[PDB]
């Protein structure tokens, strides 16, 4: 389940550009799965930010994008805001115990 | 946008079971599934299990198999999950997701095994305790 | 009298930009969804179908069985929902075969709890040949090809001894 | 159109398609250009398009219907699906196999 690991914090200053990343296995994403990720403040539900790996939903600001490479994928913030300080998770397939989805351990984006 | 609408907070003991719901409102209940995802206080999303309600399939992750059910009623357009034999560690918001990577068609089965929450229902909080 | 079971066209490198991952009820294994083992069903991804163009030379040194099918969807929304085309079709060449084929959409009673239905196709390349896959929609991919040698006295037979 | 075999035999269906000489007769019959007829069963698929051209004439036509057909296993489903170009199936015929029979050319 908790298998696709996500560094425990990402930071930097306001207006800087970091990335959280997403490290899957052959089950996962090597096995051709995409990436998906979303964002969750603290009293609600995740909202979804990026899917397929590289696009977003309407909505989301173009200060997100993301990207999938061998088995690994990130999550790029670029410009961060106030109001992106969150908890951030990656999604994918892992296709073994019969088949199930998984969600990365989750990162803490804090904006300094 | 879509909403799913779920029951509010319950209290459960150990040993008993907790029933969740998930009303389809503004979605059209259709070809689409639905997943339940559990998410403890202070830890990360965990993945239940899922329901296509218009093939009547189910699956689920091997930690709850045998403790979870999952079932739905188009005349309602809800869907229902129910965990058995719960325990402290039960404790947790429990949320409803409909994808949108699916596209279910009202022929036979196909699916990428690829998705996305689309729309999630705001949580129902279930305690287990004394 | 035997051969070899070999990957033709690598899952994981052969297809970038198409999804390889579906599956269908109708092959579940163990009760989840599956699909052919040797046969890939190539999907759109982000919205497009990219055309397709890929090649085998046969350095086996024996023929190589290629098999692959032709996807025919029960409707035109399940045609646009996969191949994000009307017009989609598949064109299979080497130096001797040449056949085009082009999807039907119908109406069909259900076999297996499908509507639709793959066709399957076949081919034996001879030593040093190349065979072209070139497609825009409703290809199901040969994933898995046979590399054949054959003798002498063998044949089938129906037997439950 | 479709029927399902409740005979409890294997039935034998024809049917027919229709290759006009002209464009002329193509619209004024079925009133398009872009014909098909699709024949499906649980086995059998078979897609026609008609084609159009001059043909020497027999029996005075220049057109001709092109005769086609399947047994449809008991319990199966045959399915017509047109936009031009079809003669239906009117009867058919449900059919009792036996042994010994045959066809002889004669004029005893
Ligand atoms: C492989 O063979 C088994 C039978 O040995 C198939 O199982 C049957 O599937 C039909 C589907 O229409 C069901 O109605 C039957 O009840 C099933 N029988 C049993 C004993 O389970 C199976 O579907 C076949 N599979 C594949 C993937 O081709
Ligand atoms: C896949 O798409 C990229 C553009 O995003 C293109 O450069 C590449 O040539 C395409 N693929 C293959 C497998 O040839």
């Amino acid at each position: 389940q908790s298998v696709l690991t996500q560094p425990p914090s990402v930071s930097g200053a306001p207006g800087q550009r970091v990335t959280v990343s997403c490290t899957g296995s052959s089950s996962n994403l090597g096995a051709t799965y995409e990436v998906h990720w979303y964002q969750q403040f603290p009293g609600t539900a995740p909202k979804l930010l990026i899917y397929g790996s590289t696009n977003r939903p309407s909505g989301v600001p173009e200060r997100f994008s993301g990207s999938k490479s061998g088995t690994s994928a990130s999550l790029t913030i670029t410009g961060l805001q106030a109001e992106d300080e969150a908890d951030y998770y990656c999604q994918s397939y892992d296709t073994s115990l019969r088949g199930f989805y998984v969600f990365g351990t989750g990162t803490k984006v804090t904006v300094l | 946008q879509v909403q799913l609408v779920q029951s509010g907070a319950q209290l459960r003991k150990p040993g008993s079971s907790v029933t969740v719901s998930c009303k389809a409102s503004g979605d059209t209940f259709n070809s689409y599934s639905i997943h339940w995802v559990r998410q403890a206080p202070g830890q990360g999303l965990e993945w239940m299990g899922r329901i296509i309600p218009v093939f009547g399939m189910t699956h689920y992750a091997q930690r709850f198999r045998g403790r979870i059910t999952v079932s739905a009623d188009k005349s309602t357009r809800t869907a229902y999950m129910e965990l058995t034999s719960l325990t402290s560690a039960d404790t947790a918001m429990y949320y409803c997701a409909r994808d949108g990577g699916d596209k279910f068609h009202s022929s036979g089965h196909f699916e990428t095994n690829q998705g996305y929450f689309d729309h999630w229902g705001q949580g129902a909080l279930v305690t287990v305790s004394s | 009298s035997s051969f070899e079971r070999f990957e033709i066209f690598p899952k994981e490198s052969s297809w970038p930009n198409h999804t390889v991952t579906g599956v269908s009820a109708s092959c579940s294994h163990n009760g989840k969804s599956s699909f052919y083992r040797n046969l890939l069903w190539l999907t759109g991804k982000n919205g497009l179908y990219p055309n397709l163009s890929k090649s085998y030379v046969n350095n086996k040194e024996k023929e190589v069985l290629v098999l692959w099918g032709v996807h025919h969807p029960p409707n035109i929304g399940n045609q646009r929902a996969l191949y994000h085309t009307e017009n989609a079709y598949v064109s299979v060449v080497s130096s001797h075969y040449s056949r085009r084929f082009t999807p039907e959409i119908a109406k069909r009673p259900k076999v297996r709890d499908q509507e639709g239905r793959i066709n399957y196709y076949w081919t034996l390349l001879e030593p040093g040949d190349t065979i072209i896959f070139e497609a825009n929609g409703n290809l199901i991919a040969p994933w898995y090809a046979f590399a054949l040698s054959r003798g002498f006295g063998s044949g089938i037979i129906t037997s439950n001894a």
